[PDB]
């Protein structure tokens, strides 16, 4: 059993900045690592990046590099994602995830909760 | 039939003293690796936590309990060598049988006492009879060496 | 870089599907399946392998560069959209409805 | 458990050099011998020797100790108990008689009294040794001609003629057919020249339903040339099926 | 053959994959000299004169590094042994008062000289004192006024780690016990994963430095034919490339600030140690290296990263995030711990068709390795200045997985977790379990046709 | 000459079953002792601090794996024991060779495979035939004692 909750709804006008949480239970936090997902209505489910929460380590894609920015805390368990410069085409919903283990991040076997975002 | 068939664990704890006779190795086996086989095995189960924060209250237990059942279990063997036959199971001897120790026959020895029960009836004579097996080997040991030194 | 085909994917509950996909270099497959209300919901982890609560319908079954996910027996909770997943990237993707 | 392949035939002429490799699978390279034997059909299958890809030690036949030398290299290992490797038997100052088809050996045991004794055979890759140039296969087809008009057969095959050296292979669309194959070997004219030929079996019922084309081809002429039976024929025992 | 008969035997060749408790050999010239307290070391054997091991002719056993033990083994032991150290030292859950922090005179107040009211060893004396503090080591409170709190007083608890002890890396076999056996790769290049060919067997490993970086591997071993890279699957862009260098490149480091031990007693037998005063200048630590040694190295990885990649050209680049651990090379220098900013090492792209590198660095005192729950560690100044000297042996990349049409592949410092600085180190090695009771037939029946 | 000369410890790994049969005493030794004649002559290096501050870290390390290595070693010496044959390194038994095992011959098992190898192609059975030579004993076990009762 590894639960996964994150905000709601919070409305926003292009060229702002954002922030959202992602707490989490069932594991070692910082053993596991976690990644999220700008799944868009229609087109391709676009992967972000993932993140280490050991050491904070992390990864991003170059469509949303610079603008995006992934962070933790563990005195919480709550996995945050940061994200400026918004725009038209980053308007769907997002949803952090983990492996099915720590052995291998890409069978994503943990899925986050609903998190409306209006743009 | 029944000699080359299954038995158990101290299963001829009630049976004559002639019909344990075959199942030593039921209870000659497992007096050591009993647990060390089914330690072994059932520990390395995927938990990767075995002695994690260094040793527990089941830490000692088991070590205080391991190191017993060795230092147990070589008390028989070094009796076995300091006897002269670690052959186990059956073994005779020069040391001939006093019936101060038994009066009784071979044919009820045998055929109707059990160990459990004979054990008992010659439990104080023991320590005597087994001295007398060791200065038996000694006797043996004397007698070696003299003809080792003419040839 | 997966090319997830193919496209229109509507039939009866009474019938057989099957999705396939394509790659050029090799990797670890995944399938999943969203709906209303719920996320993406994992359904395959290796390729051959099965996720949580999933009955023998769910057949995965080639060694090639084409792989695909066949759900013989439909049914109305399987209405939804499904993508193939390798490594970082992701399929096209298929949308089956009433 | 394992199988070697080896070195095709590669053509030389009488006073010159031959190599001839052998790479195997399955099994510990290192851990046998590897032997060498021909098929001269004036002298019979003569062994020619072994060496020890471990130790390097060698035995030759002194027949060929001046002349020929082996050697190896490396073991390439796949798993903890199987491996891949490779070995050579070169040969100079050439005759016509050393000549046949030739076969690497892998050996028996690791230890005991047939040690580099043979088990394990490779493909055998026919070697001839002249001075005269080389022709290629030209493939050509032939008029459909039953075998049995009582079943009711419609057979059809290609035709090799004029090809210098052997060997010469044939597979049917590509290695997609697979029951009905028939084939044979070749003879050498006055002239000095070898000729082959195949053939196939199915119903003259079903004829324009699934198609077959022979893959022909050769390697020292590096040419692979392709034909088909042309069906509009007219012989005795394929009229009567019509 | 004739009638054949089993017959058993003692003393076999035979072994099986295992993991099972190691233990640790020291070093003669290490024991004898005092060092006082030293990790754990003076708890373990000796290491034997002779360095014995014996080749394994016809074998060709399969290693794969990732999945390996004696790394999930050692750092189980390292953190361990620290915790344990620290155990007795002094803490500073006292010291959590307001700090009223002026700055002293880059500069945005690195240094500052903060005072506070504490309870001596004896309750009747609240002595107002006055100490120095880094930047990083210290955060304010509310509105910025002169007020600041240690960085993780409220949320952790500080343990000042005794200056008679010393955190020098002591190289580290790890010797097998009894019916096992550590077996090693002795070949030159080895991927990490799949057979072997040269193997052999040994009853301790070389000497493995337990030096602990965050970017750069320093002191370890080099390569031996030419530099090798080092990856579960390269396609995992969440899995670490390992490097490791045939010839290492020596880097330089200093504090170069002439400091002033000074024992305040919060009692009763403990006193907290700070750096009273500067003496002379006030400088910037930082860590030297050949820029030219440093790129015909970064020559050497390329054409070999270039060997698992396709021949498509390779850039390098900073962190892309993460604490100060992680984001920057981080490692101790005479007691210590550094942090210098590695994104001059890390910024070039390397394509077919003077002078050195001065890297910036900030000192911590208050660090948490290993990520502890509300566990941190004051180490105190070291007195004086400070310089050492490390051999960059390899290092750690992370590749970014979202391949572009420019790009082309990015490549900037791991270091995320510790397991891959054992890893980079005990990939020559496995643990096997002896087997030697073995059952085998030959024509042989238990002498009993009379009795 | 080469059993006569040196070879070191697990050197016959890939050496065949009959090569191996020479290098017993080699991996038959060493496997308690091994580290008992090491750890007891390096461990009284002039330090003074064996066990100092009682026990620590190493502390059980050593322990917790000293006390594994000899019941690990008392159990390949309890089935030498309980199959009645510990004179090590070769005893033939009663049990004959179940071709069911393996059907292969001596010839080629002797001198082509190797232990390592062999031990894995036979692994599955060896649980049924090292019960086969308990059972062998414990007949001989009673044979032996039906004749003890009568003379
Ligand atoms: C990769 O590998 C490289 C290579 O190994 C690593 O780089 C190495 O890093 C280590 C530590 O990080 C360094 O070792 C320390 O060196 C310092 C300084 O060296 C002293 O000795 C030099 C000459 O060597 C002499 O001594 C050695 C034995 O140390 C002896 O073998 C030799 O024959 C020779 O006799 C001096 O040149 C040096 O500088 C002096 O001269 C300068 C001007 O020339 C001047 O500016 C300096 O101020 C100084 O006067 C210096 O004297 C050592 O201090 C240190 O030893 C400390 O620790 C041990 C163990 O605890 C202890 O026994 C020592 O006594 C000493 O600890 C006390 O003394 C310190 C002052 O000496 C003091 O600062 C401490 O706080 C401590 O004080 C305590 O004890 C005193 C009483 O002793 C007491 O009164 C106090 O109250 C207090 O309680 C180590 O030896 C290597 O040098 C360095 N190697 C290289 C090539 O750079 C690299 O780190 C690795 N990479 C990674 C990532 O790990
Ligand atoms: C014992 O006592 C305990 C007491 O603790 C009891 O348990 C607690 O009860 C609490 C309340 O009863 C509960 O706390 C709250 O839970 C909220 C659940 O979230 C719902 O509402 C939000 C909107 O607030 C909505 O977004 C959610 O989902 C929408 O979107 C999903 C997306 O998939 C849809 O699937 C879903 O349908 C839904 O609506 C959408 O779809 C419909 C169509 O279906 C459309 O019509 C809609 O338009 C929409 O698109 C959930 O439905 C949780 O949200 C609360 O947290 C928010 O609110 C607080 C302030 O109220 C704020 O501080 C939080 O940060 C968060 O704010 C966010 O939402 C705000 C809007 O409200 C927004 O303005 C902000 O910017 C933020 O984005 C709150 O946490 C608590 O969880 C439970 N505890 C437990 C353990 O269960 C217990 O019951 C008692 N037991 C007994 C026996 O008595
Ligand atoms: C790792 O694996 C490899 C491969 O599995 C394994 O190598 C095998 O090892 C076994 C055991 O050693 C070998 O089995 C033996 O093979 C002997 C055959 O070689 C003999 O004959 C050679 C030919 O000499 C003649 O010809 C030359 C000129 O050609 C002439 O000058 C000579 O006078 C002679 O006429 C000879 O070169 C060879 O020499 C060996 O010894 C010399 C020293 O004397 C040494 O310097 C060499 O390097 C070489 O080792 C040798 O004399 C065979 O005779 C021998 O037979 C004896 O034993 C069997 C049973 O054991 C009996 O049946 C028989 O009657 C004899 O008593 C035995 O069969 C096997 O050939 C190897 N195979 C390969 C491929 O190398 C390694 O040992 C393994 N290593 C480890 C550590 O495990
Ligand atoms: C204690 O100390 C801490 C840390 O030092 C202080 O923490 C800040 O707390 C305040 C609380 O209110 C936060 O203020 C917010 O500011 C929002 C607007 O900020 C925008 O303008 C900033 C102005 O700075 C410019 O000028 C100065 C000099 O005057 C330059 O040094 C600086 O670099 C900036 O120059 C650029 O911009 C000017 C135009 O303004 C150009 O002319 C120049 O050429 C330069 O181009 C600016 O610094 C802000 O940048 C931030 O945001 C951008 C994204 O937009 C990001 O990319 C940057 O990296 C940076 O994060 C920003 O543009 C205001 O809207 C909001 O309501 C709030 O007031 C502030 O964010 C806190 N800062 C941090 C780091 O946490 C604290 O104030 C202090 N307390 C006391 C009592 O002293
Ligand atoms: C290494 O990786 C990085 C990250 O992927 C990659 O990023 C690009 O770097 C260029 C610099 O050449 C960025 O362009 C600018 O860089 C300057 C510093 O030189 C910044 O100050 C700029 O940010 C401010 O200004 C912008 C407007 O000019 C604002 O929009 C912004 O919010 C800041 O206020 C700006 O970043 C470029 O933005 C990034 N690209 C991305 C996607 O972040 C870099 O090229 C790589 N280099 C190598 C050698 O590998
Ligand atoms: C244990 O058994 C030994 C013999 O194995 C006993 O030693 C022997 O005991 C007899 C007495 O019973 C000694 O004397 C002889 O007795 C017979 C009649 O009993 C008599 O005919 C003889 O003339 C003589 O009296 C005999 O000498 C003695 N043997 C030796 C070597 O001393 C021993 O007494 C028994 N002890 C116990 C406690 O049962
Ligand atoms: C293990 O080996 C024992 C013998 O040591 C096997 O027992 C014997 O098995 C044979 C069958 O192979 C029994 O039957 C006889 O077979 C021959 C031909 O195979 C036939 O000529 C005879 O008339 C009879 O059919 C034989 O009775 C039996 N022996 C006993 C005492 O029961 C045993 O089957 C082997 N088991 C395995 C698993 O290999
Ligand atoms: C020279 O470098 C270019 C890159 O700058 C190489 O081009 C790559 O070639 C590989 C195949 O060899 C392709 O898979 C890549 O997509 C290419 N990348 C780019 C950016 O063009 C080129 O192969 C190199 N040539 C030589 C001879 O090394
Ligand atoms: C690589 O070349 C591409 C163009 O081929 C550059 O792409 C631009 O990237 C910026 C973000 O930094 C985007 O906003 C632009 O829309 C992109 N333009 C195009 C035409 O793709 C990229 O900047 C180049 N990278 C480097 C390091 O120079
Ligand atoms: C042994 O002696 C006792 C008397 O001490 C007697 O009662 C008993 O019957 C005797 N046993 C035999 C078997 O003679
Ligand atoms: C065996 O017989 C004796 C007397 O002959 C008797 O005292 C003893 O109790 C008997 N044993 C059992 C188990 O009945
Ligand atoms: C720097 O700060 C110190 C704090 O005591 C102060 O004395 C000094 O004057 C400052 N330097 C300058 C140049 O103002
Ligand atoms: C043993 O039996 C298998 C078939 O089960 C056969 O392939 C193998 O060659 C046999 N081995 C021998 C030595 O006859
Ligand atoms: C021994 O021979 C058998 C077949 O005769 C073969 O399967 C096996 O692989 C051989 N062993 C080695 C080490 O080659
Ligand atoms: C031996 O048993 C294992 C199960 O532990 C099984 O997987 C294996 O296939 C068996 N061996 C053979 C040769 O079938």
């Amino acid at each position: 059993q590894v639960q996964l909750v994150q905000s709601g709804g919070q409305m926003k006008k292009p060229g702002e900045s954002m922030r959202i949480s992602c707490r989490a239970s069932g594991y070692e936090f910082i053993d596991c690592t976690l990644n999220w997902i700008r799944l868009a209505p229609g087109k391709r489910p676009e992967w972000m990046g993932w993140l280490k929460p050991r050491g904070g380590a992390v990864n991003y894609c170059r469509p949303l590099q610079g603008r995006v920015t992934m962070t933790r805390d563990v005195y919480s368990d709550t996995a945050f994602l940061e994200l400026r410069s918004l725009t038209v085409d980053d308007t769907a919903v997002y949803f952090c995830t983990r492996g099915k283990n720590c052995d291998y991040n890409w069978d994503f076997e943990h899925w986050g909760r609903g998190t409306p975002v209006i743009v | 039939g029944i000699g080359a068939v299954f038995l158990g664990f101290l299963g001829a704890a009630g049976s004559t003293m002639g019909a344990a006779s075959m199942t030593l190795t039921v209870q000659a086996r497992l007096l050591l690796s009993g647990i060390v086989q089914q330690q072994n095995n059932l520990l390395r189960a995927p938990e990767a936590q075995e002695r994690m924060l260094q040793l527990t209250v089941w830490g000692i237990k088991q070590l205080q309990a391991r190191v017993l059942a060795v230092e147990r279990y070589l008390g028989d063997q070094q009796l076995l060598g300091i006897w002269g036959c670690s052959g186990k199971l059956i073994c005779c001897t020069a040391v001939p049988w006093n019936a101060s120790w038994s009066n009784k026959s071979l044919d009820r020895i045998w055929n109707n006492m059990t160990w459990m029960e004979w054990e008992r009836e010659i439990d104080n004579y023991t320590s005597e009879i087994y001295t007398l097996i060791e200065e038996s080997q000694n006797q043996q040991e004397k007698n070696e060496q003299e003809l080792l030194e003419l040839d | 870089v997966l090319t997830q085909s193919p496209g229109t994917l509507s039939l009866s509950p009474g019938e057989t599907a099957i999705i396939s996909c394509r790659t050029s270099q090799y990797g670890s497959l995944a399938w999943y399946q969203q709906r209303p209300g719920q996320a993406p919901r994992l359904v395959i982890y290796s390729g051959s392998t099965r996720a949580a609560g999933i009955p023998d319908r769910f057949s995965g079954s080639r060694w090639g560069p084409d792989y695909n996910l066949t759900i013989s027996n439909l049914e109305s909770g399987d209405f939804g959209v499904y993508y193939c997943q390798q490594y970082e990237f992701f399929g096209q993707g298929t949308k089956v409805q009433v | 458990q394992g199988q070697l392949v080896q070195s095709g035939a590669e053509l030389k002429k009488p006073g010159a050099s031959v190599k001839i490799s052998c790479k195997t699978s399955g099994y510990r390279f290192n851990f046998y011998h590897i032997n060498w034997i021909r098929q001269t059909a004036g002298r019979g299958p003569e062994w020619m020797g072994w060496i020890s890809p471990y130790s390097g030690d060698k035995n030759l036949a002194p027949a060929f100790q001046d002349r020929v030398i082996m050697t190896t290299d490396t073991e390439v290992p796949v798993t903890s108990f199987t491996s891949t490797g490779a070995a050579y038997m070169e040969i100079r100052n050439l005759k016509f008689d050393d000549t046949g088809t030739y076969f690497c050996a892998k050996g028996l045991l690791r230890d005991g009294s047939s040690t580099w004794l043979p088990y394990l055979w490779g493909q055998g890759t026919l070697l001839t040794v002249s001075s005269a140039s080389t022709k290629g296969p030209s493939v050509f087809p032939l008029a459909p001609s039953s075998k049995s008009t009582s079943g009711g057969t419609a057979a059809l095959g290609c035709l090799v003629k004029d090809y210098f050296p052997e060997p010469v292979t044939v597979s049917w669309n590509s290695g997609a057919l697979t029951s009905g194959v028939h084939t044979f070997p070749a003879v050498l004219q006055s002239s000095g020249l070898y000729s082959l030929s195949s053939v196939v079996t199915v119903p003259s019922s079903s004829l324009g339903t699934q198609t077959y084309i022979c893959n022909v081809n050769h390697k020292p002429s590096n040419t692979k040339v392709d034909k088909r039976v042309e069906p509009k024929s007219c012989d005795k025992g394929l009229e009567v099926l019509f | 053959v004739e009638k054949l008969w089993v017959t058993v035997y003692y003393g076999v060749p035979v072994w099986k994959e295992a993991t099972t408790t190691l233990f640790c050999a020291s070093d003669a010239k290490a024991y004898d000299t005092e060092v006082h307290n030293v990790w754990a070391t003076h708890a373990c054997v000796p290491t034997d004169p002779n360095p014995q091991e014996v080749v394994l002719e016809n074998v060709t056993e399969h290693f794969n590094m990732w999945k390996n033990n004696m790394v999930e083994q050692m750092q189980e032991d390292i953190i361990s042994l620290w915790d344990q150290s620290l155990k007795p030292c002094v803490k500073l859950t006292p010291l959590c008062v307001t700090l009223n922090c002026k700055d002293v005179n880059m500069e945005r107040g690195e240094i500052k000289n903060c005072s506070f009211n504490i309870t001596t060893s004896i309750r009747d004396k609240v002595q107002k004192e006055y100490a120095l503090f880094y930047k990083l080591d210290v955060v304010p409170i509310d509105n910025n006024n002169t007020s600041y709190r240690l960085i993780s007083c409220d949320t952790s608890v500080i343990t000042q780690a005794c200056p008679k002890i010393s955190f020098e890396p002591i190289p580290i076999h790890y010797c097998a016990p009894a019916g096992f056996a550590i077996l090693k790769c002795n070949d030159k290049t080895f991927n990490g994963k799949g057979p072997c060919k040269n193997v052999s067997t040994v009853q301790c490993t070389h000497g493995i430095r337990p030096v602990v970086s965050t970017q750069l591997l320093l002191n370890g071993s080099l390569a031996e034919e030419e530099v090798v890279i080092r990856s579960d699957n390269f396609t995992n862009n969440a899995k670490t490339i390992i490097v490791q260098l045939k010839e290492s490149v020596e880097i330089n480091c200093t504090r170069p600030n002439n400091n002033t031990r000074k024992s305040i007693h919060i009692g009763p037998g403990r006193a907290f140690y700070t750096t009273g005063e500067i003496i002379g200048d006030i400088r910037q630590a930082h860590c030297n290296i050949s820029r030219a040694k440093w790129n015909d190295t970064l020559k050497q990885i390329v054409i070999k990263l270039r060997e698992q990649f396709e021949n498509k050209t390779i850039v390098f680049n900073h962190s892309s995030g993460g604490d100060p651990e992680i984001v920057m090379h981080s490692f101790n220098c005479g007691g210590e711990f550094f942090y210098c900013n590695s994104t001059q090492l890390f910024n070039s792209t390397w394509n077919n068709n003077g002078n050195t590198i001065t890297l910036p660095c900030r000192i911590k005192q208050i660090i948490n390795m290993w990520q502890e729950i509300g566990k941190a560690m004051y180490a105190p100044p070291i007195r004086g200045q400070i310089r050492c000297s490390s051999n960059i042996t390899g290092l750690l990349l992370t590749r970014d997985g979202c391949i572009n049409e420019n790009g082309t592949e990015i490549f900037r410092p791991g270091g995320g977790d510790m397991r891959d600085n054992w890893r980079s180190e005990l990939y020559k090695y496995k643990v096997v379990k002896i087997e030697p009771l073995g059952v085998a037939p030959t024509k042989c029946k238990r002498r009993v046709v009379g009795r």
